[PDB]
Order: C-alpha cells, then structure tokens, then sequence
C-alpha cells in the first residue's frame, strides 16, 4: 500500500458512488410521491389534464437520471490502486450530487403538490408550475455540474 | 500475504449483500403494505376494478426481484477460498447500499402514490392511466439503482 | 401505519363491520316505495337496525320516536366504542363528543338566564354530549354558578376561560353568540389537537374534514348574520372559525360581507364552493360534501379518523331515515329523494 | 428532546475524537479493520444465529397481532371470517418457520476451533457470513412479517365486507410472503458456502 | 497489535453486546410504558344512555 | 414587472436586445440554439396562420414569443461562434491555436505553447485538456462581470436621461452623480483593473501577475497595498477612489433631504441603493453560472447518450446508433432546450427586471387600455 | 408527426459529425479512449445518415 | 487468563443468563398487563366469562416458564474457567430466547386484549382467540428450542 | 491484583447490588403509584371498599421485598479481592432481578388500576383481579429465583 | 506524507467543496418550496400576477448560483499534494458559504411566502417584499464574499 | 511544523471565521424572515407605513455587517505557520461574534414582528419599537467589541 495510495482508499470513492444514487433516489422518491399524491387527489374532480400535470414526476425522473449518470461515471472512476485523494474527490462528488438532488427532490415534491392543486382549480397556473419545477430541477442540475466537475478532477495528476 | 486482501474484506462483502437484501425487502414491504391498504379501502365500495388496480403490488414484487438479483450476484461472487480483495469488499458494500436504498426510496414513493391514486381511482374511472404512468416512473427509480448495482458489482469482480 | 393496530385494532375491526351495516342507495330506494310508517319499520327491520323498534305499538310510532330510538342505539354503540379504547384514541373520541357537549351546555345556558324549569331541560338533553357534572351544572341558580362549575371539573373550562370573562352572558344572545363562539373555541382546540398527536394519514384526512366543518359553520354564520346587523363584523370576524381551508382569504371577505352579494362574492372565490350556495338548499350541498369526505375517510383503512367518519356517516344516515319517515308520514312524496347518503 | 440532544452529544463527541486522532496523527489508531480482525469470529457468528431467529420471531409476533386484532374486531360483526382468514396467520408464522429453519441450519455450523490456530480466513469468513446472514434473514423476516400483518388486517376488514373480496385480497398477502421466501433463499445462498468453525 | 491500551478488544466486545442489550431493553420499555387502561369501561357513568 | 412612469425611458427598448443576449451568454451551444431557432421560425413563418388559430396549451404564452425566441436564438448562434461548441463538441474551422509539443509519449502529460491567439472565441485547442475547465471558467467569470458592469452603466445612464428629460436637477445631483461615482469607483475600477491585467503580457513583463480576481478584495483591508501592484501607483492611487466613495455616501445620504418623513425615506433609499449595487454586481455571475452548467450538461449527455461508436461498420451497430441518436436528440431537445433554455430565460428576465430596471425605473403609472376590441368569437360562457 | 424534425437533424448534424470522423479530426477521433478507426466508424455513421434520409422521406408524408 | 478462556468471557454468560429471564419477564409482563386490562374491562359487564377469560394470562405465565427454564439451564453452565466459546454460546442463547419471549409476550397481550374484547360481544370468537394464542405460543416455543439446542451444544468439547 | 481477580470487579459488583434494588424500587413505586391513584379514584365513591382494595399495593411492596432481599444477599458476597467472575455474576443477578421486578411493577400497576376500577362496580371482579395479580407477580417470583440461583453460583470454586 | 502536506489533507478540501453546494442547495430548495407554495396559492386566485410574482423563486436560485460559484472556485484549488492549510481553508470557506446560503434560503422562503400572500390582496406591497428579499439575498452575498476571501488565500504562498 | 505552531492550528481559525458569518447569517436571516412576515401582515392594511416599519430588517442587516467585518478581519489574521494561540483566540472571536449576533437576531425578529403588529394599530408605539430594537441590537454590538478586542490580541506579542 503506497503511502499516497492506502489500501482503504476505495472506501471513500465507493461510498461517494453509493451516496450519489442513494440521496438522489430518496429525493426523487419524495418528489414523485408528493407530486403524484397531489395529481391523483386533485385531478379526480377534472381528469382531462392528467397528462398535462404528469410533469413534476418527469422532473423527478430527470433527477433520478442525474443520480444515475453521476453514479455510473464515478463507478467508471473506481479502481483498486487509486490514491486516497482520488477517493476523497469521488466521495465529495457523490455527496454533492446526492444531497443537492435530495434538496431538489424536496423542492419537486412540495412545488408539484402546490402546483397541481392550483392547476386543477385554475388553468393559467400551469405555466408558473412549469417554471418553478424548472427551477427546482436546475438546483439538482447545479449539483450534477459540481459532481461531474469534481469526478473529472479526481483523476489527473495523480500518483 | 496480499496487503490488498486483508482478512476483513468479506465482512464488507456481506455488508453489501445484507444491506441490499434488507433495504430492498423493506421498500417492497412498505410499497406492498400501502398499496394493499388502498386496494382494501376501495374494495368495500366498488368491488370490481380491484384486479386492475392490483398492479402497484406487482411493482412492489418487482422491487423484490431487483433486490433478489443483486443480492444473489453479490453472494455468488463471494467465497472464503478465493483471495477476496478489500477494494472488492467496499465495492460490494457500495453495490448493496445503492440497490437497497434505491429500492427503499422507490418503494416509499410507489406505495404512497399507489395508495392515493387507487383510492381516487374509485371516484374517477380514467385515472388508471395516470396511476400506471406514475407506477412506471417510480419503477425507473429502483431500476436505476439496480443498474448501478449491476455495473458496480461487475467492476468489483473485475 | 403499523402502530395503529397496537390497541385500536379491535376498535378498527368493529367500526369497519359497522360500516358494513351502513345503508346503501338501493335500500333507500326500497324504503322509498314504502307507503306507511309501520311498513317503514317492517322494511327497516330487514336492514342493520333490525328489530330495534319492536317495543312500540304502531299507533304510538312517530317520526320523532323513530328518530330518538335510532339515535339512541347509535349513542349506545358510540359510548361502547368510546369506553372500549384508551389513550390518544380515547381523547379523540372525547373530542368527537365535545361538539355535542358544547351544544348541550349552550342549551343549559338557556334556563339559567330565565329559570323557568330545570328537570325537563336536563332530560331533553341529548345523551351523546353528556359529561359527569351535567346534573350539578343543572341545579345552578344563576349564570354565575354555571360559570364557575363549568370552569372546574368539566372540559368546558378551557373554552370558557378563553372566550368569557366573569360571566358577562346576559348581554349576549346564547344561540347566536354564546353557543357559536364556544363552538369555535372547541373547533380550534380540536384542530390543534389533531395537528399535534394524530399520525398520518388520520392527520391528512381529519384536518381537512375538520376544516370543512369549520367552513360549513363559517358559511352558515355569514349567511344567517346578514339578515340582522347587530352582529358587528369584528365580532363576526372573531366568531368565524379562523382555522379551516378557506381561511383567511375567504374568511376576511365573509367578515366584511354585508349582504347576500358579499357572501356570494366571497364564498364563490374558493374553487370547491363555486355555485355551492347558488342553487337549491345549503343542506343538500353541505351534507353531500360531508358524506363525500366521510366516504373518503373510509377509503383509508388504518386511521383514527375512521371513527369520526363512521359516526358522522351514521348520524347523517339517521337524518336521512327521519327525512324518509317524515316525507312518508306527512305525505308530500315529491321530496322523498332528498336523501344525501352515498353508499 | 432530551433524546435528540443525546444523539447530538454522541455525534459531536465521536466527531471531535476522530478529528483529535487525525490531527495528532494517529488516524490509524482508530483502525476499524484491526478491531474486526482481533475480535473473535465466534461472537459475530453467534450474534447472527441468535438475531436471525430473534428478529424472525419478533416480526412473526408483530404480524400475528397486527392481523389478529383486526381479525377479531371484524369477526364481531360477522364470525364467518375467522377460520377462513386464519390462513393469514398461517402465512404470517411461516416466516417464523423460516427463521427457525435458518437458525437450525446455522447451528449446524458452530464448533470449537483449534485454539488460536485457525483464527484465519476460513473461520473469519464463516463468522461474518453467519453474522450478516442471520441479520439478513431476521430483518427480512421481520419486515415481511410487518407487511403480511398489515395485508392480513386489510384482508380481515375486506372479508367482513364480501367473501370474494377476501380471496381477491389474499394475493396481496401472497406477494408479501414472497418477500420472506426471498429473504430465506438469499440467507441460505450467502451463508451456506462458509464452512464450519474448523 | 493492541488498538488502544485502555480500549482493549474484549472491552469493545463487551460494550457492543451491552449496547445491543441496552437498545433492545429501551425499546421494550418504550412499548410497555405506553400501556393505557381503557378507563371508560371501568367507570359507571352518570349518563342515562349508558345505564 | 411594472408599467412605465408617465414619460420615462421605457425599459423595453434596451431589453429587446439585452434579454436575448443575456440569455445567450448563459446558453452558449450552437446546436441547441439552432434547434430552438428553428422552433422560433415555426411560429414566425406561420404567423399569419397561427394568429387566427387558438393558442391553447400547444403554444400558450409562446403565441407572442415568435420574435423573442428568434432573437435569443440568433444570439445563441453568436455565443456559439464565440464559445466554439456545436452542442458540447468544439469546432475547428479557425486557425490552429495552442501548439502542444510535436513529440509526445504514449500517455505523457503534455502542456501547450502560446504560439498565437485564437481569433474568434475560445481556443479550440483548450478542448479536452485538464486545464480547460479552469481557463474557461476564469475567462467567463471575467466576461460575465464585465458585461454585467457595462449593462449596469448603460441602465444607470437611463436615470440621468429620465431626469434630464423631466428637467429636474436636484434629483440628478442627489442620486445620479453620487451613485454613479460610487458604482464606478468600486466596480468599474475593478473592471479597469481586470482589463489592464489582461493587457500586459505578465510573464514577459517580469513584475508579478496578480491573481485572477484578487486585487480589490486585497484592497478591502487597508490603503497599504499588500503586494503585486498592477501598474505604477495603480494599487496606490485607487485609495483616492475609495475615499471619494466613502465621503460620497453621507453626501448621498443628506443631499436629497435638504430641499418630515422625507429623510426617513431617503436614508432607506441610500441603504437599498448601495446594497442593490453590490448584490446585483455579484448577481451578474449567474451568466457564467448557467453558461458553465449548460456546457457541462452538454458534455456529459454527449459522452454517454450519443456516439458510443459501438459495432463500428456493422448493421446491428447501425441500428444501435440509430436508436442511440434518437434518444440523444429527444433528450437534448426536451431536457436541454426546454428546461435549461427557459431557465436561462427566467434568470436573464429577472436580471433585467431588477438589476438594470431598478437602477432607473422607479415610477409606476397608469396603463393605456383604449376603447376597442377585435372580435368575441372565443365563445364566452 | 414529430419524427420529421428528428429525421432532418439526423440527416444534417449526424452527417457533419460523420464526415468530421472520416476526416480523422483530433477533437473526435484519435484520442487514447475513442476508437482509433476513423473511416470504420465513418461507414456505420454514414449508414445511419442514409437511414435517417429514408426516414425523412417517409416522414415527408405530411403532404 | 488464557486466550481461549479470557477473564472477560464469563461476562457474556452472566448477561445471557440474566437476559434470558429479563426479556421473557418483560414480554410476559406486557402480555399479562394488556390481558388484565382487557379482562377487567370486559368482566364488569360479563362476569360469567371471567374464569375462562384468564387463558391469555396463563399464556403469559407460560412465557415466564420459557424464561425461567432457559435461564436456569444456562446458569448451570457458567464458571470462572468457562471458555470464550461457551460464553458466546450462552450469550446468544439468552438473546434468542429472551427476544423470542418478548415478542411472544407482546403478541399474547395484544391478541388477548382484542380477543377478550371480541368474546365479550360474540361467543365463538373465543375459540378463535384461543387458536391465535396457540400459534403465537408455538412461536415462542420455537425460540425455546433454539435456546435449548444452542446451550446443549455449548458444554461439549470445550478446552 | 491478579488478572483473574482484577481490581475493577468491585465496580461491577457495586453496580449489580445497586441495580438489584434500584430497578425493583422503580417498578414497585410505579406499581403502587398506579394502584394508589386507582384506589383514590374508586374509594371516593365507595369508601368502605378501601381496605379490601389495597392488595395490589401489598404485592408491590412484596416486589420491593424481592429487591431488598437480592440487594442484601449480594452485598454480603462483595469484596475487594473478589474475582471478576463474582462481579459478573452479581451484576447479572442484580440486573435480572431488577428488570424482572420492574416488569412486575409495570404489570402490577396496570392490572391493579384496571381491576380496582372494575371492582368499583363489579363486586365479583375482585377475585379475578387477585388472579391477575398473582399471575403477574409470578414474574417477580421468577426474577427472585434466578437471582438466588446466580448469587448462590457466584462463589463456587472461585479463585 | 509531508508534515505540512499530509496525505489526508484533500479530504477536508473535498468536503468543503461539496458542502459549498449541498448547503446552498438545501437553502435554495427550502426557499423555492415555500415561495412556490405561495405562488400557487396566490395564482390559483390571481393568475395574472404569476410572472410578476416569480421573483422570490429567482432569489432562491441565487443561493444555488452562489453554491456553484464557490464550489467550483474551491475545486480549482484542489490538489493531491495540497498542504493541510489549503484543505483547512477550503473546508472553512465551503461551510461558511453553504450555511450562509442556508440561512439566506430560510429567509428567502419565509418572506417570499409572506410577501406573496400579502401582495395577493394589496397591490403595492410588492416593492417592499422585493426589498426584503434583496436583504435576504445580500445575506448570502456576505457569505459568498467571506468564502471568496478564504479561497483567495487558499493557495497564497502556501509551503 | 513546531509544537508551538502545529500543523492543525489553522483549523480552529478557519472554523471560527466560517462560524462567525454562519451564525450571524442565521441570526439575521431569522430576524429578517420573522419581521418580514410581520411586515407582510401589517402592510396589507397600511401600505404607506412600510418605509417606516422597515427598520428591524435593516437592523438585522447591521447584524450581518457585524458578522462580515469580524469575519474578514479575523480571516486576514490567518496564516499557515500561525501560532496555536492565534487559532484558538480567533476561533473564540468568531464564535463569540456569531452567537452573540444569533441571540441579537432572535431578539430583533421577535421584538420587530410583535412591534410592527402592534404599531399597525397605534402610531406612537413606533418609537418604543425603535427603542427596543436598539436595546436589542446592543447585544450584537457587545459581540462586535468582544470579537474585535479578541482579534487585537490574536497576534499581539504572539510567538
């Protein structure tokens, strides 16, 4: 075990990879759950805009895709001889994307619930719902940007 | 000995297997429980489309198969005789955490939304298309974690 | 919700079996074609109520009598559910009783402003809203005695101390003010209670159903308080529940709604009450909405609010039974189908 | 709450201790792996065999009263459901049967190793395998017991309504029990390959 | 080989097992301390609709 | 955001161009901008047909957006020319940039030589390099802050134009000159700092090169310039600007009230003026932020949603790449243009609503709704 | 309906990147990780361009 | 102390023999308390069923029997010389039987409350409650068997 | 001191003798608390039933007796030069009896309150209430027996 | 493993770089959730005010922008040979900016909800609500300025 | 690094500088959010009085000013080879200013919203509002002087 490449270096990279999907999956789960509760609860009175209001769950699926892509790439970054430093940045990227996705998922859930409640009652609120969901999504998008930039930085000039 | 294969690596391999199975089982169980609550709630009122509304329980089962497949692969590539490597140990650890927590979260989401959708399905007939759309868009949540588990595991073996 | 079945499981099972005894639309139709009150009881014995009304002669049977006896069996059974459970559910069922208790105490306030009679007043009290110190409170010789005995050793105390100050009751009309503001205090306390100690989904259903009841009481207050003008809006604003779901954005306008125009403008603002007051009688619309939320409660299977849903459903059911019995006894067959229940 | 403040105290003290060791340079002195190696594998194996049956019994009993209490409550209105619903209790305690079987097959494995000799790969692997195989089987059994109890309670309530509703809801119970079968199979697969404590 | 002089491995094993025992004990106490008696059935109420 | 004052300089006219370009400097890519420009053409070309057909949920607010989207699309074209990335991938028409050494080992780490300056936009040689992210980020931080300061100056001059058109002098001398001198003496001094910093070839100059965004925050401490002077007395004379600003703030605080609650309003006015100035000049980093976010999202999607080149020269590979490209195009269109493009739309929109508008636009007046209507064929019920 | 724009883009963009592969361009091909065979992948991507041309012809049924 | 009989080994035997009675006693206490509340609540209107309603309480007593027998039969094996192996075996047997008895006691208490409650109103629910008790007690017998097998295996072939 | 009889065994012995009385006192105190509240809520309507209703209090006092007897028996064996085995056995006996007595206290308080409130109406509920009390105290009996067995084992061939 | 450049140095750097986006993302998510609920509530009733009222969600997105900028700036100072000073400063800057952004997000969400509610009825509360949001945003601005100072000297003449 | 100036010395300084701005930001954010809820509740009735009742939010702004100025000065006090003493004292100053500002912020928020609610009715309560706001801001003022005077000795005659 090299002094700069200890045998326990894979812990941090592996846990980062795990968290990168775990936390975003929890966030997307909460977002989908709250959004769909609102959907089915408020479109029952007036159904025809079910397909229109499906959107927050699409956003949560985008969050899940975000977690999937960051996790698969940090997996691609994993190895056996990797330096402790590499494991540290893989862990950092994983936590960044996962927790940013969790925050984004909370935003998706709450906003989607309120938005579908309004939209079933009044139609022009749908566009504003779209805009807010976009913002709650760009939160997790920023998290993804941070994570991908990190796990790109996690490999060069490594001994 | 091989320093990259300390003797406590199988502990983390079994960590991955155990966590994967227990969290997948827990998520599938919550999904099944909440979906069954919804099914029994609407049964006493409009007993008919119960079979059509059964599907979320089928998805909870599908979560169970996800957990099963990941766990059985993790078990398959463990043995005392082979020089199990510590990197592979944390690797199976992470595989298990990914799949288990993804299944747990997807089970929570699918159980809650299936319950609410099936309860409101008795009132409005055509809500089933939205219910099943949410069903599959929560299915993908656990599918993503299972794919993570597969690739992380196959690199663990490699 | 898995901890719910630790102690309420038997209560849950018996209440669900009771839901199985609720009357359906088809047997409402069957009871519709009945031509006489004794034919009504003959066909009703086939229903869940059974031989309950076999103790009265046909000539002595009246719609009031069948009302009282059906409500009496329901009250027996609610008391059974209340004393067959303990803890948070016990307090919840106490709060369920507390509304009827508020109505009963408000009734007892009359008879103390003017002391015409006591014993008949106490007897005619409907038994669901009974508490221990009712007989003691009945022998009150003035408003003051009731005021002190209701601030100690009875659940009336918190509401009274919150709303009243040293029994300034003679100046205020009982039914319009003393009863309704007390009911408000009860309702706020009950909503609070549900918001701290109830779990999901009992929470997510009971809170909205309580908000609905608050909305119904508020709308009734707003409409009945515009014919006269001696209810000043600030008191009216105070009198409105201040918690619900149309609060505040609709409550404010209702407080300042001076006529039927104001109340129509205010109430139609919220979505699910558009046209609610525009067509027909508020009785039908409000009871229909109440039964829809109760049916919604029944859809949930593990939730404390199932007992609320069941006993509101059964109370509205006995009200429908009285409606049918009266519309067949008093003739006027054109209004049989006003029954509201959906099962 | 006092309990939450206790958790906060535990977290802060463990974090500060770890930071202290890292800064004094003995981050290796908190050697999780050395702790794993030095502790006897007998302890892990036996904790696993104990906890598998313990958690299986806990989940079994939990589901048993969860189903049974509502079953008795619904049977009051119509005792037609008692015997015909007892199958839910049977499928709840087949989980305990699974726990007992996994416990006995695990107790097929314990024995005395040759003193400090054989304190090596084979017995260590067996110890950790037994420990978290027992945890897997027990926890999966507990959670499927919870699920089957809830579904059996719902089945009781539905059976109180209609006869055919019970048989259409029994599929929910079957799906719940598939989880327990999967727990048993994964526990067996990931535990069997470890040898006895030679 | 010793982790820490005071923190011998046997002490750690004792602490872990005692922690599991303590946790299960505390959860058992949490279950049993939530016993409440259905007092309603055990008090003859003065209301007429019961008597 | 708010109807104009009775005769003030309507903020719509500068926004006509600034909003599309603020969006584009946030958006960047050639390909996504080009597809959205085609979408804009879909409504521009058919404007005669769409005008007499119900907007509904297919277009909705886009009914009037045919020309807005067109202009932000052409500005997206420009930002692509000047960021050099059709979607994520960089193009190489222009002259070769950095000449990395001609001899390279199998896997050696190779630097690059500044043999010249790429004429139009970011140098394509930067693509794929381990320093690309740092270089591009520093570049476009400075680009965002400079363009934002220019936007602030152009918007703030509108306050002077408005007061001059209304022939009010006290408001000019009490708000514009103090406010302008403050905002220039800090942030425009930072801008002249950065432009001088690029202008000098630092290493050949011999004197130390200050950090990328260092000098001003170093100056926050004390007039005793710590080290690494930009130019002769450049880090020294700026104490004059700093003291001018700090003696200007109480003048700004007191000049307007000196014609009961007028002073109470004006103190709040000065406080908000300074706080908005600093906050908005910081907020101008949003252009950078979503530019980099879009670039990285384009990179990641491109790297693992298109062009795996699997099954090369194989019919099964042809089918696989067909499906992969269909999925890639669907993802790029929906996710990228809809989500991120409307996101950048909203960010630049708010930017104009407050950062630029609130510097000069204060008056709210009555709207002009004359007496007429075209038709009532909407079938009102 | 919507496949028309996808087919048109799969003609234009996929063709330009196809030729830019075939031109053994540094930004696309020749790296340590990408496939080294320029014309080989160029052949299959040209085939994809042709099948999108056929797909565009099919989608031209709007008339 | 020798390595395979360390001085701290008998602690685990002591904890096992203590827990084997502690947890079964707690479970049986919960069972008898819940059953007592139920029976006292039901008998006040139905005294005639008091004698036959005691069965859940005898059943909690049987839980106590499990606990006592396992605790004494495991105490019969402790010593200052007993190996670490035997200490672990008795510790694990204690946990298994104690946790099984605790769960069984909880089940008997809750089911007995519900069943006594049902038997108050309708007669033939009595046999149903009895059968639920019988299943929930073969449940406890399972833990009993596990504990006996473990402890019996302990003392053989120990250094 | 010798490693087989380390100096810190008396710590374990003192904790054991402490717990043996502390936990039983807690349980008995809570039990007599509930019983006394029930008595003071029942006797207010039926004064003459007071002395007859105080039996659960008697048995809670007996649980306190169990705690006292285990404490006094343990304290005699405790000593400075004791072996760590004796400390472990004393600790185990103390915890066993203390927690069994605490369970008995839970059961006795709950069932005593319920039963006395029932017997306020049902005069023939008192015999059933006694039966419930007896089968609830049998838990404390078993705790006492395990305490005696352990403590008697504590000083057998101890080095 | 240099004394001034230990191998575990970049762990703190990675943790700070991530936390700079996690905590800002959480603050932004809470802000946009509260503001979005407000927007839905006001726009179901007053649809036209939607686009005008979207600003609080923008100011919630400010926190995410700030997290992104500080995260990438901290990342550019990461290095496998980085000294402990560098990791220390990056950790401190990340925590400072992230938690300042979290506080800013709480403020933004709360006052956005309140101001949206208020502007729903009264027309010229919007300006005051905007200026309060301005102060809530400038709070995060102070956080970002502090983070920029730390990161600026994160690699100032570091040995 | 010498034991006088250990390698970990900058950790305390960095965490102090972070925590100063963090805690002052939390305090100012709570104050401004809660007082802004008050403003939004009061101005719907009295829109004109916004420019007057605005003060508490500005006062939270001065709290943030305190936090930033202390943070930037104590940050300028950093350095790699800084003495342990410097790090300890600057941690002390950072925590002092931060938590003092947090307490001041709680006071400002509660006093401010209560006072603005009251002043909605009565005008002359405004002066009392302002007076109480200064007598609460003096808390953050005391924190300011405490932190500055700690910073003065942070490196005075340090070795």
């Amino acid at each position: 075990m090299t002094e700069l490449c200890p045998v326990y270096a894979p812990f941090f990279g592996a846990i980062g990879c795990a968290s990168a999907i775990i936390f975003t999956s929890l966030g997307a789960a909460y977002g989908t759950a709250k959004s769909g509760v609102g959907i089915c609860a408020t479109c029952v009175l007036r159904p025809d805009l079910l397909f229109k209001n499906i959107v927050p769950v699409i956003m949560a699926g985008i969050i899940a895709i975000y977690g999937l892509v960051v996790s698969v790439l940090v997996c691609y970054s994993l190895g056996q001889k990797q330096a402790l430093y590499t494991g540290f940045i893989q862990l950092g990227a994983g936590l960044s994307v996962g927790l940013s996705g969790l925050a984004a998922g909370f935003a998706i859930g709450i906003v989607g619930d309120a938005g579908v409640r309004g939209s079933s009652q009044q139609p022009r609120l749908f566009v504003g719902m779209i805009l807010i969901l976009i913002f709650a999504e760009v939160l997790g998008l920023y998290g993804l940007i941070v994570a991908l930039l990190l796990n790109s930085r996690a490999t060069q000039d490594v001994v | 000995s091989n320093i990259y294969a300390p003797l406590y690596a199988p502990f983390f391999g079994f960590a991955g297997c155990a966590a994967a199975m227990v969290l997948s089982c827990l998520g599938a169980a919550i999904g099944t429980a909440k979906s069954g609550i919804g099914i029994a709630g609407i049964g006493t009122f409009k007993p008919e489309l119960i079979m059509k509304s059964l599907i979320p329980v089928v998805m909870s089962g599908i979560l169970a198969i996800y957990g099963l497949v990941v766990a059985v692969l993790i078990a398959g590539n463990l043995s005392p005789t082979e020089d199990y490597t510590l990197f592979n140990g944390f690797m199976h650890l992470s595989c298990g955490l990914c799949v288990g927590f993804a299944c747990l979260s997807s089970g929570y989401a699918i159980g809650m939304v299936g319950d609410v959708g099936v309860r409101k399905y008795m009132h409005q007939p055509r809500l089933f298309v939205g219910i099943v759309l949410i069903l599959i868009f929560s299915e993908v949540l656990g599918l993503y974690g299972m794919i993570v588990a597969l690739i992380l595991n196959t690199r663990g073996s490699e | 919700g898995v901890y719910f079945n630790i102690d309420n499981g038997f209560i849950e099972g018996v209440v669900r079996g009771y839901r199985n005894g609720l009357l359906s639309n088809n047997q409402y139709i069957n009871l519709t074609q009945c031509d006489t009150l004794e034919d009504l009881k003959l066909q009703l014995s086939s229903t869940d109520y059974g031989n309950f009304l076999s103790s009265v002669s046909s000539e002595s049977l009246t719609t009031s009598l069948i009302q009282e006896y059906a409500s009496s069996k329901l009250y027996h059974e609610f008391n059974y559910i209340r004393d067959q459970s303990s803890g948070s559910t016990r307090k919840f069922m106490d709060y369920i009783t507390y509304g009827y208790m508020i109505d009963n105490v408000a009734l007892m306030i009359t008879g103390t402003i003017h002391d015409r009679d006591k014993g008949e007043i106490l007897q005619r009290c409907h038994p669901l809203g009974w508490f221990d110190t009712l007989p003691t409170l009945s022998v009150a010789t003035d408003l003051e005695s009731l005021y002190e005995t209701v601030l100690v050793d009875t659940p009336l105390a918190p509401y009274f101390k919150n709303c009243f100050d040293t029994a300034e009751e003679l100046d205020d009309m009982n039914i319009e003010i003393i009863r309704n503001k007390l009911y408000k205090a009860y309702l706020e306390d009950f909503y609070n209670f549900v918001t701290e100690e109830i779990p999901e989904p009992a929470k997510e259903c009971m809170q909205t159903l309580l908000g609905f009841e608050a909305d119904r009481r508020s709308i009734n207050i707003a409409l009945n308080s515009l014919q006269s003008s001696d209810i000043d809006p600030d008191l009216k604003s105070d009198l409105l529940p201040n918690i619900g779901k149309l609060y505040p954005l609709a409550t404010f306008h209702l407080a300042q709604a001076q006529d039927f125009e104001g109340v129509r403008a205010a109430l139609a603002n919220v979505y699910e009450y558009r046209g609610f007051l525009e067509t027909g009688n508020l009785e039908d619309h409000f009871y229909q909405l109440e039964m829809e939320l109760c049916r919604d409660a029944f859809t949930q299977q593990f939730a404390i609010s199932t007992v609320w849903a069941w006993m509101k459903s059964k109370e509205q059911e006995v009200r429908n039974i009285t409606w049918i019995a009266e519309c067949i006894a008093q003739n006027q067959r054109e209004r049989i189908n006003n029954y509201i229940s959906v099962y | 709450s006092f309990s939450h403040f206790l958790y906060y105290l535990v977290l802060i003290v463990v974090i500060v201790y770890g930071l202290y060791k890292l800064f004094t340079g003995h981050g290796s002195d908190i050697n999780f792996g050395k702790f794993l190696l030095r502790t006897s594998p007998y302890m892990w194996a036996n904790l696993g065999i104990a906890l598998c049956v313990g958690l299986s019994v806990v989940g079994a009993a939990w589901g048993i009263f969860i189903t049974g209490s509502s079953m008795i409550g619904a049977g009051v209105r119509a005792p037609r459901i008692t015997t015909k619903n007892l199958i839910s209790i049977i499928f709840c305690e087949v989980v305990a049967i699974y726990g007992l079987i996994i416990a006995i097959v695990f107790s097929s494995k314990l024995t005395v190793a040759t003193a400090e000799n054989m304190y090596s790969k084979s017995n260590l692997y067996t110890g950790y395998s037994l420990f978290w195989a027992g945890i897997t089987v027990g926890a999966s059994n507990l959670i499927c017991g919870i699920a089957v109890g809830i579904t059996g309670a719902t089945a009781a309530i539905s059976d109180a309504a209609d006869s055919a509703l019970f048989v259409k809801i029994l599929v929910i119970e079957i799906f719940g029990s598939i989880l327990g079968l999967l727990g048993l199979i994964v526990g067996l697969l990931m535990a069997g390959k470890a040898s006895e404590f030679q | 080989d010793i982790l820490s002089s005071i923190w011998t491995e046997g002490l750690l094993m004792c602490l872990i097992v005692s922690a599991l025992l303590l946790f299960i004990l505390i959860v058992a106490l949490s279950w049993i301390s939530n016993l409440d008696i259905t007092y309603g059935a055990l008090e003859k109420s003065t209301n007429p609709i019961k008597k | 955001y708010g109807i104009a004052q009775y005769r003030e300089i309507n903020a719509g006219l500068p926004t006509i161009v600034t909003f599309p370009f603020m969006f584009a400097i946030m958006f960047g890519d050639m390909g996504h901008g080009f597809l959205m420009t085609l979408a804009a053409l879909s409504l521009v070309l058919n404007e005669k047909k769409i005008n007499k057909m119900k907007r509904g949920e297919i277009f909705d607010m886009a009914f009037t957006g045919r020309y807005i989207i067109l202009l932000m699309g052409v500005f997206s074209m420009y930002t692509g020319f000047l960021y050099n990335d059709i979607f994520s991938k960089t193009m190489t028409i222009f002259k070769s940039g950095w000449k990395w050494p001609d001899h390279w080992k199998k896997g050696e780490s190779i630097t690059a030589t500044s043999v010249g300056t790429y004429p139009i936009g970011l140098d394509w040689a930067w693509h794929g390099t381990e320093n690309a992210l740092l270089f591009s980020n520093s570049y476009k931080m400075k680009l965002s802050i400079l363009m934002g300061f220019i936007h602030m100056t152009y918007s703030y001059f509108f306050s002077l134009a408005n007061h001059l058109y209304f022939n009010s002098m006290i408001d000019i001398i009490g708000n514009f000159i103090p406010g302008l001198l403050f905002m220039q003496g800090i942030f425009g001094y930072l801008s002249v700092c950065i432009v001088y910093k690029w202008a000098v070839d630092w290493v050949k100059d011999g004197k130390p090169a200050p950090g990328l965004l260092n000098m001003l925050i170093n100056m926050f401490l004390s007039p005793g310039t710590i080290d690494d002077e930009l130019y002769p007395h450049q880090a020294k004379v700026q104490v004059f600007l700093l003291l001018m600003a700090l003696v200007c703030i109480p003048w700004l605080l007191l000049v307007k009230p000196l014609h009961g609650d007028i002073m109470i309003h004006q103190v709040i006015h000065t406080i908000e003026f300074c706080l908005n100035c600093v906050s908005h000049t910081a907020s101008y980093l949003r252009l950078w932020a979503l530019s980099l976010a879009h670039a990285q999202l384009s990179s990641v999607l491109w790297t693992m949603t298109i062009q795996i080149a699997f099954g090369f020269r194989g019919f099964v590979g042809v089918f696989m790449t067909v499906a992969l490209f269909a999925m890639w195009f669907a993802l790029t269109c929906a996710v990228l243009v809809l989500m991120e493009g409307t996101s950048a739309m909203l960010h630049s929109l708010r930017l104009h609503w407050v950062e630029s508008m609130s510097k000069f636009f204060v008056g709210e007046g009555l709207p002009y709704e004359p007496f007429a209507f075209e038709y009532k064929d909407m079938e009102v019920a | 309906w919507c496949c028309t724009v996808l087919s048109a883009f799969g003609v234009v963009i996929l063709s330009v990147i196809a030729h830019l592969f075939n031109t053994n361009h540094e930004s696309f091909v020749g790296s340590i990780n990408d496939p080294e065979d320029g014309p080989a992948v160029a052949h299959t991507v040209y085939l994809a361009a042709l099948v999108y041309l056929v797909f565009f012809v099919f989608c031209g049924f709007q008339v």
